[PDB]
């Protein structure tokens, strides 16, 4: 019955920043407001009861505060481990969650690229897969390339989240050919393009 | 401390009644002033508290569920266990046990039920699905100058065409975990998971050192051990 | 020369502090000033025939729950006063005025100043049983707890008694309260929790009160009787005037025969309509 709003949805913040969180009832809900943190593949981690009161394993750079309506979970000054997704809750409602990423210096990716093996080439298929390690921001442009063709609709990519540490990213794009159409083209390349690169930088290797 | 585990199948067809178990380690599931509790999480709608239930009998349970939802517990075992009936594709989701309670407590001058869920598990994927089960195909990601940089290089292995999700790999049994990276998996159109896992060593080292990778699939009951070398 | 109107329907938006004795209870609770917490010492023996509680009112000691709340707050309110009497119970064998770092009291550990927080001696809890007479004309009201300790090492710390038990009993009634053990969420750091009961004693009645542990005991009674006192949550300020009706949202004058401004009213006042 009782709708809770979350804002921001999402936000970026420097080490050592200070972020607020707001989570605001459509009807006053008293001091009936909990904090949890979520941080990649792990369960949502009980932060603050009743509005202000931090539990056990809490660092004291969190804090929260608000009444009737309006309630803010506040981080005093930012560190890499509270990459999280933050929800607050209210009886059975969960709010629908804060993702905070860590602003960091650029850091370009350094690329490797892996022919498709032997393998899984006699078995009909091949897929080449470029790497992409420890670069930030997470935006990125992997184009591919078979004998100077531009690939479109034959890849995919996924992305790790966040290191909670490094605050950096990784990246691993797979582009998949049978192996007729391998075998009939020599260079295969990945071009990445990237904040931290002057000029986009291409890996390649040639049989097949 | 007190620790719980979810326990239950991967994957479910539909209009199948899911079950999950918790198991509850170093607590008195026996103690009523402690509800036990069932939350799940989808990417699209984030955290959805199920229901939960007291071992007194006493239970509340979320509307939208139209009563599919079933708590009970044997203390027998320190256990209790979620029932969800009649479940589609819109209740593949991670399914999370959890410890809480509800207190009556007075502040802004008025008595206000408070809930609460101070202990979790570690959560556990079910897929509802009518397509089956297969196992991984295991591919070396092999070494070469073209994943050398400087003194580092990358290797790993391509772990293809399984359903459902999800695959644990390791690399040396768990005693390699410095510079691994296992990639979230990406769904292809054949409707079969797919994703890579790489480490980066020191050039130096591949000479010297092996590079097993450990892959895992339980839903299928599929272990693949594979030796990574340098082309 | 007006036309006739019998409904009144506007407020000052204050409540005036005469001819009723108005107690505004600003950051503090009627139960958090009879129990004594710190930050409302300065309600001690304070009399009233309006409590006024607020919204902005909060706890600042040892988190508490009150089961029977509402039955408490109407019988304190109606007696228009929190005089209380100190009385010398026999408390031997027992460590008393046990203190809290929640429950700050002029920069120490302190605690709710009419309650008694008792733990073991030397390691010994002996089984108590201590009574009081009451020998005056008018009901007695006591005031005491259970303490549910977070763990079992914090009962034996504490109690040197795995298994708490108290029962306080008149010729008339019998309460019996087992504390329930278990981790709470952290309330200013503190996951324990206290369950704050009160005991009626009539003229020529005694109290019982038997512990094996985890007693917050009495320090006395209040005198109670179900007077023309009351209380209202209302966030309208008290202002000087003079009104004979008080309603939630401030003073009403009380000339119209009715009133559509609040159902709950204090004095002298209109009858209420709805809108
Ligand atoms: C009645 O209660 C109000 C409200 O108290 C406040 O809210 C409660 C829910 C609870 O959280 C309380 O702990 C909390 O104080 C009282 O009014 C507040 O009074 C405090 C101080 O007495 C004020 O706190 C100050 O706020 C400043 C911003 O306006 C801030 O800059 C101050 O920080 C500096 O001072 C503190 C010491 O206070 C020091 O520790 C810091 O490090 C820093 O130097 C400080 O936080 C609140 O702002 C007040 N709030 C309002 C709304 O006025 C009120 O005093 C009380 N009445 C009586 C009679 O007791
Ligand atoms: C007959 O009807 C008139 C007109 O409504 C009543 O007079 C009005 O009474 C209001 C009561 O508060 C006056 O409001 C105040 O106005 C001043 C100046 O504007 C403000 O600064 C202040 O904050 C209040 O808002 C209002 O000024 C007054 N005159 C108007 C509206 O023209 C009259 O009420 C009688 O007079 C008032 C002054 C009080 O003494 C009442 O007790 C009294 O009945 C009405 N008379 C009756 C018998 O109903
Ligand atoms: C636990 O705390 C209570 C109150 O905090 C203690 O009771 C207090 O005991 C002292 C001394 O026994 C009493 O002092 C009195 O002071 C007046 C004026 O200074 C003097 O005229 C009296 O002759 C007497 O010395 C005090 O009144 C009394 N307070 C109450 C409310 O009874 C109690 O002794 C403490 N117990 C322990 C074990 O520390
Ligand atoms: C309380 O103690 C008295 C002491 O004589 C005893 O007679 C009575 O039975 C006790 N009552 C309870 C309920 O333990």
């Amino acid at each position: 019955d009782i709708q809770m709003t979350q804002t921001p949805s999402s936000l970026s913040a420097s080490v050592g920043d200070r972020v607020t969180i707001t989570c605001r009832a459509s009807q006053s809900i008293g001091a009936s407001l909990n904090w949890y943190q979520q941080k990649p593949g792990e369960a949502p981690k009980f932060l603050i009861y009743a509005a202000s009161n931090l539990q056990s394993g809490v660092p004291s750079r969190f804090s929260g505060s608000g009444s009737g309506t309006d309630f803010t979970l506040t981080i005093s000054s930012l560190q890499p481990e509270d990459f999280a997704t933050y929800y607050c809750q209210q009886q059975g409602t969960f709010g629908q969650g804060t993702k905070l990423e860590i602003k960091r210096t650029v850091a370009a990716p350094s690329v490797f690229i892996f022919p498709p093996s032997d393998e899984q080439l006699k078995s009909g298929t091949a897929s080449v897969v470029c790497l992409l390690n420890n670069f930030y921001p997470r935006e990125a442009k992997v184009q591919w390339k078979v004998d100077n063709a531009l690939q479109s609709g034959n890849s995919q990519e996924s992305v790790t989240e966040q290191d909670s540490k490094d605050s950096t990213y990784s990246l691993s794009s797979t582009l998949t050919l049978s192996k007729a159409d391998y075998e009939k083209h020599k260079v295969y390349a990945c071009e990445v393009t990237h904040q931290g690169l002057s000029s986009p930088v291409t890996k390649s290797f040639n049989r097949g | 401390q007190v620790q719980l585990q979810e326990s239950g199948p991967g994957l479910v067809k539909p209009s199948e009644t899911l079950s999950l178990t918790c198991t509850v380690s170093g607590g008195s599931v026996s103690s009523n002033i402690y509800y036990w509790s069932w939350i799940r999480q989808t990417p699209g709608k984030g955290l959805e508290w199920l229901g939960y239930f007291y071992h007194s009998g006493s239970s509340n349970y979320n509307p939208s569920l139209k009563s599919r939802v079933t708590i009970s517990g044997d203390m027998s075992k320190n256990q209790f266990s979620l029932k969800l009936k009649s479940v589609t594709a819109a209740d593949t989701a991670i399914y999370y046990c959890a410890r809480g309670g509800v207190e009556n407590l007075m502040l802004v001058a008025v008595i206000q039920e408070m809930w609460y869920f101070d202990l979790w598990g570690r959560g556990t994927l079910v897929t509802v699905s009518g397509a089956s089960t297969k196992g991984p195909s295991v591919f070396p990601l092999a070494p070469s100058s073209k994943s050398t940089s400087g003194g580092t290089a990358a290797l790993g292995c391509l772990v293809k065409d399984y359903f459902p999700e999800p695959v644990t790999v390791s690399w040396n049994s768990g005693a390699l975990t410095s510079g691994v990276h296992t990639f979230p998996a990406v769904l292809q159109s054949s409707g079969l998971y797919s994703l890579s896992s790489v480490v980066t060593v020191p050039s130096s080292s591949l000479g010297t050192q092996t590079y097993i990778c450990n892959v895992n699939h339980k839903p299928s009951n599929t272990k693949v051990d594979k030796r990574v070398e340098p082309k | 020369t007006n036309a006739t109107e019998l409904v009144q329907n506007s407020s000052i938006g204050e409540i005036c502090d005469s001819p009723h004795q108005i107690l505004d209870g600003e950051n503090c609770t009627l139960i958090d000033a009879l129990l004594g917490d710190p930050q409302c010492d300065g309600f001690q023996n304070k009399k009233w025939d309006l409590f006024v509680e607020r919204s902005k009112a909060y706890s600042n000691c040892y988190p508490y729950d009150v089961p029977d709340y509402a039955s408490l707050r109407s019988l304190v309110a109606s007696s228009g006063t929190l005089e209380f009497n100190n009385e010398s119970f026999n408390w031997n064998g027992v460590t008393q005025n046990g203190t809290s770092s929640a429950c700050i009291r002029r920069s120490n550990n302190s605690f709710f100043s009419r309650l008694n927080w008792l733990t073991h001696l030397n390691f010994k809890y002996p089984a108590l049983n201590v009574t009081m007479p009451n020998n005056e004309q008018f009901d007695k009201l006591y005031i005491w707890g259970v303490h549910h300790p977070v763990t079992d090492k914090d009962q034996i710390f504490l109690y040197a008694q795995p298994s708490g038990r108290i029962t306080v009993s008149t010729k008339r009634s019998q309460q019996a309260v087992i504390p329930n053990i278990g981790f709470r969420p952290r309330i200013r750091n503190i996951p324990s929790r206290i369950s704050i009961y009160w005991t009626i004693v009539k003229p020529g009645d005694i109290l019982l009160i038997n512990s094996t542990g985890n007693l917050i005991a009495p320090r006395g009674y209040f005198k109670i009787r179900s007077g023309k006192s009351s209380i209202m949550r209302s966030d309208a300020p008290i202002g000087k005037c003079k009104s004979e009706c008080i309603t939630p949202n401030g003073s009403i004058p009380n000339d119209k025969p009715f009133q559509n401004v609040n159902r709950i009213t204090y004095g002298a006042c209109p009858r209420y309509v709805k809108q």
